[PDB]
């Protein structure tokens, strides 16, 4: 009748919030960039060629773009991915010798590069090698007459050379839960990063992102929907780095317009070096071109959602970064196997109140790098034969603001950020983990026989 | 009505004890880097086995539906049955057990089948 | 007669389905190089427990040989009980069921025990 | 008086058949410097699933206690009943079957469910 | 002269402890797989075998 009981049902739609280990998926056409494992695909299960998505209703959960621990694991996944894609290849310890460097072989009209000589060990052990190479002003530093340089990392740590096949342009991948776990997606348009998410779906496998090592900007990824996104961790804390998700895509086309030459250098036994050969012909510096129409509207679209985040009547200013390291002052990103660093001054430069051709930015060609703050490992990116180009939908942004100032009168906004964890927050705001608990319980009025 | 796996996550418990089997499909769904999946399918049985052992000892043995002989002693979340199975979903009511769900099961495996499976050979000695 | 394991493959279906308690005895029993056997046995029980659930999320609950209430539709090699069951071999009978065994279990948990053991519930709560 | 786990160690078989949900509940219980855990746990369900395996193939399935339909072949050391249950323990019992349990165990499986469950497909059909 | 790998490769000497006589090994299969063995003697490889084992 009415005195309640305990009744068991198995397979109930019930789960718990807990964090654990997923497993990779990566489509089957993305399986085809290879280069002896670009990133990590080996025995990895290819994405279910149609990752079934099951729409849910009457389902609520708190998502977070800050304490999310899928940012936590991802930030050290890509570190060791990078580490293990490096640790069986060639050491360059004999390359920490003083390099004779001098203004590069040109007819002046300055150059930025230098024509630099040194000795080196060949196949035989007792005989050495006279050979010269070309480095950028960031690859070398003047340790102390013609200016004398060392490899800038000798003062710090030991280095490595990559196996030249590895293609570094980011590659699409999916994410699947094994059984006993599921994945939830927060399919909403105005999500303030804290509180209840409005729309949840579940999958065994997710979408496709690209590991874009981009400070400041975000590209190659996921655009916003309708009105341009103005997200914050907590809209009253300037020490937290601030993230943006564009709606309109701004089309980029970075290029290193120098038909590059690669040198075969025997420095074994077995070991080799790929030196920067002679640049083929006319001399141009790497850069990135951007369309003017889509940028002019990313101004007005973003702007009017900021007077919705502070004051309907005020003055808003933008300026570039005053100083730090090139990752945060310039745009840091790999373009074709090497890293570009474009002076971001022409952008962060505007003033806003209440109410056919192209442009570009100058980018420095950097080959050696000590990224991921993996204290102990810097390395050299092998030269890239041929002219480089790389395009992408510009998608996101990292920036900051000033302080108290003259209140309501004006305020400044500048670039920076850097820490690759807030870049992973540009896609992880909409993903969290669940575990399935099929054994529910309920008090009906029934009982089992003796 | 058949609206897929976990399709009834937040509707009436009566309409939620329907799909008891689709959620009983993806509890098992079937060098290095191979480590990324081998430690993942290891935790598929871990979400199943926990309930295979619990239901086995009980009067469930099998899965899906399973009546039990535990009085919901009114000190627990005493509610009207309509305030359980008619006005609530799985989420809204498994919320209510949480205050006492650590107390309910000093019984199902500990006071039921510990004793209700040893009068099966004091009776069955005829 | 305790011949061995699976001698009745070109032998009749009954002589095959006779020893229902022989093939289920030796399957569990009780650095590198120590990893290829390790990746073999944890993918040898996820599939086994996928079966342990299916015999419970249907009505059978127990183990061994359960019968069903499903139309063995006539399109599936219909001979008599005696021209199938009392005549043929799993070398000569499994040669005829294969091409359409995927349609039989588009049901074995769908419109039956999913809704069937829930018919036990809308019943036993009022 | 709740004597703990295997607390009925040196006590009568009858009393030591009470806590059947105490030595079977926690037989599942729901880089480097880490190989140790991930190695040792691969042995927990190997000596637990063996039990979830063997009860199913015997006349058991339903956990804990379950009888058999087999002749106690009197070639085994048969004893008086008031000298077995009334007085013996589960630690003195297993020491006796030691010398011949490899001949003893070839029956429950080879005899009962090989035929007493083939009296059920000599029952249910026509 | 020079050693021959020097114009191509690196090289590593094994431990003289490690002996190198062929020692037998059985290939194994777990719960779900097995290995077939057609006991034909006059067996030219292709086809069904009369007394498969």
């Amino acid at each position: 009748a009415e005195n309640l009981w305990v009744t068991v049902y198995y397979g109930v739609p019930v789960w718990k919030d807990a964090e654990t280990t997923l497993f990779c998926a990566s489509d089957a056409k993305a399986y085809e960039t290879e280069k002896h494992n670009v990133w990590a695909t080996h025995a990895c299960v290819p994405t279910d060629p149609n990752p079934q998505e099951i729409h849910l209703e009457n389902v609520t959960e708190e998502f977070n773009m800050w304490k999310n621990n899928m940012v936590e694991q991802m930030h050290t996944d890509i570190i060791s991915l990078w580490d293990q894609s490096l640790k069986p290849c060639v050491k360059l310890t004999p390359l920490c010798v003083t390099l004779q460097c001098t203004n590069v072989t040109n007819n002046i009209t300055d150059g930025e590069l230098k024509n630099c000589s040194f000795n080196m060990t060949t196949e035989l052990r007792d005989k050495k090698q006279k050979v010269y190479s070309l480095f950028y002003r960031l690859d070398v530093v003047q340790i102390n007459s013609n200016k004398e340089y060392r490899l800038i990392n000798c003062n710090t740590s030991a280095i490595t050379q990559a196996c030249p096949k590895v293609s570094f342009e980011p590659i699409p991948i999916h994410y699947c839960a094994p059984a006993g776990f599921a994945i939830l997606k927060c399919k909403d348009k105005k999500f303030n990063g804290t509180g209840p998410c409005p729309s949840v779906s579940t999958v065994q496998c997710t979408h496709g992102i690209k590991p874009v090592v981009s400070t400041q900007l975000l590209l190659n990824g996921s655009l916003a929907e309708e009105e341009v996104m103005i997200r914050s961790e907590n809209i009253t804390n300037n020490a937290k780095n601030i993230l943006v998700q564009f709606n309109t895509p701004v089309q980029i086309n970075c290029t290193r317009p120098n038909n590059n030459t690669r040198k075969s250098i025997r420095i074994g036994p077995g070991q080799a070096f790929y030196a920067t050969g002679d640049i083929i012909g006319d001399i141009r510096q790497a850069h990135c071109n951007v369309s003017k129409a889509t940028w002019n509207e990313t101004l007005g679209k973003v702007v009017k959602q900021l007077r919705k985040h502070f004051g309907n009547n005020t003055i808003i200013r933008f300026a570039n970064s005053s100083g730090g390291d090139l990752e945060v002052t310039t745009h840091s990103f790999n373009c074709g196997g090497e890293f570009f660093y474009c002076n971001t001054s022409g952008l962060f430069n505007s003033t806003w109140i209440s109410n056919n051709d192209s442009i570009t930015l100058p980018c420095r060609i950097k080959q050696i790098i000590n990224m991921w703050q993996r204290i102990g490992q810097a390395m050299y990116a092998p030269p890239i034969q041929g002219v480089i180009r790389c395009v992408s939908n510009i998608t996101g942004l990292i920036l900051t603001r000033d302080g108290g100032s003259t209140n309501s009168t004006t305020e400044t906004f500048r670039p920076g950020g850097g820490d690759m964890r807030d870049n992973w927050r540009s896609e992880l705001y909409k993903y969290k983990v669940v575990k399935i608990e099929p054994l529910g319980v309920a008090p009906t009025r029934c009982k089992r026989r003796v | 009505v058949f609206l897929g796996f976990l399709g009834a996550a937040g509707s009436t418990m009566g309409a939620a004890s329907m799909t008891l089997t689709v959620q009983a499909r993806n509890l098992l769904s079937g060098t290095v880097w191979g480590i990324k999946q081998l430690q993942a399918r290891v935790l598929a049985v871990e979400r199943y086995l926990r309930d295979q052992q619990l239901l086995g000892i009980w009067g469930c043995s099998g899965k899906l539906i399973c009546c039990t002989n535990v009085p919901w002693n009114s000190s627990w979340s005493n509610r009207n049955l309509s305030e359980i199975w008619d006005n609530m979903t799985w989420l809204q009511w498994d919320k209510e057990i949480s205050n006492y769900t650590q107390i309910i099961y000093g019984l199902l495996e500990e006071s039921q089948n510990q004793q209700e499976k040893n009068e099966q050979d004091l009776l069955a000695l005829d």
